[PDB]
């Protein structure tokens, strides 16, 4: 991402230091007052909200570079109260007040644009999960998944394509069996304790506005896999 | 890069 | 709104004309290669998706004041093969290009604000649908729609919190059919005088208790009003 | 699903 090389120049130049997470650690909390921006230059978290049951939900996923915002950036309010967990093994992320956030890009039309266009992503986003959704029951969200997983991180092979990733960033009922479904009919396939694909095209047809989603938003990374 |  | 009221203003200052549009007419189709940023103002429209086999997938609806773009603010790109399509009777909204805009928002910042906050709004607005979702099933997808709806067109009436908006629209499948069942049952709502009634505000906030806490974070003063 |  040559756009986050230069978000991130700009930030450390105006005195926003990187700053290191490991594993199950938050970067930022439910009840937490204080309004971030968090620039998530490397690592892979997840955004969860915890129920006054106890419960915790997991909602959304992120993978550096990108860019998650914990308030409005005008009036600083909260836009939601959630949590933002790190599941890969290390993480690197800028944590900058909203406050800062403001004055820094008032001071700068690009990385504007740049933070406005990855908002911008997450609504597209959200409405080709949707659609993928609403279509294909809920097996298009889980075809989704895999197709962007394989997108990310595919690597060809004579065999097939394959996701690079440790076991525990892989495995993070009905579903279950859904994945034997998929097993069974060997969409793809489990080898050298690793996930390899097969066939590709069975994801992008069931998970067809994500396929078009990640084409037009990730077209470099979406063009080496087709 | 992205979401996921 | 105030905020959106200047806005239009602003646009307006810039040869920005507002334009009509009747029911069914399309503001911009999935083929049009220009990136628009479309400022409905009043008025109810639709973005929708088609698949194909040709189906038409009615992915979202707004209303409003509110803002719509066809593609990326930095490359320009395109975000999606989508159709904005209007269903109100007369709706008036302000077309603009993308560079246009982005210049307006290069010069004004504090209407870039405005638009930034807006998309803010729509992506918490679908974590707390998702999350309503995640942990009570189609019942707390239910209870949020209504919710929203009820927020938004909520009247104190003496039958309860009549709900303000044309049943035509308001008409626009087993598993739903027995929740509202449930629902009219528990007198959690009510179909007197064939406009929908809710009288169980707080049923409403038990089950889709992430969408209540966005429209109290997004729109606190609606909000406010009905509590 | 849903308006905004």
């Amino acid at each position: 991402n040559a756009q986050a090389e230069e978000f991130k120049k700009y930030l450390e130049t105006n005195g926003i230091k990187p700053k290191q997470f490991h594993k199950k650690e938050l970067i930022f909390n439910q009840w937490d007052p204080q309004e971030y921006c968090i620039f998530l230059y490397d690592g892979i978290t997840k955004l969860t909200s915890i129920s006054e049951n106890g419960t915790i939900m997991n909602l959304q996923y992120y993978k550096g570079a990108f860019v998650i915002m914990s308030g409005f950036i005008d009036t600083e309010t909260s836009v939601g109260y959630y949590n933002l967990e790190v599941i890969s093994e290390q993480a690197t992320a800028y944590v900058i007040k909203i406050n800062e956030l403001k004055e820094l890009l008032s001071k700068n039309l690009t990385h504007f644009f740049y933070v406005f266009q990855t908002l911008q992503k997450q609504v597209s986003y959200s409405l080709a999960k949707f659609n993928d959704f609403s279509i294909n029951g809920k097996l298009g969200s889980i075809c989704g998944q895999l197709l962007i997983l394989t997108y990310v991180y595919g690597k060809e092979t004579p065999d097939g394509i394959k996701i690079t990733l440790d076991n525990l960033t892989m495995q993070e009922s009905a579903v279950s069996r859904i994945i034997s479904k998929l097993k069974q009919e060997k969409v793809i396939v489990y080898k050298n304790s690793c996930f390899y694909v097969q066939n590709l095209d069975y994801l992008k047809r069931y998970a067809p506005k994500l396929d078009e989603w990640f084409y037009l938003a990730c077209p470099a990374t979406w063009g080496k896999l087709n | 890069r992205g979401l996921l």
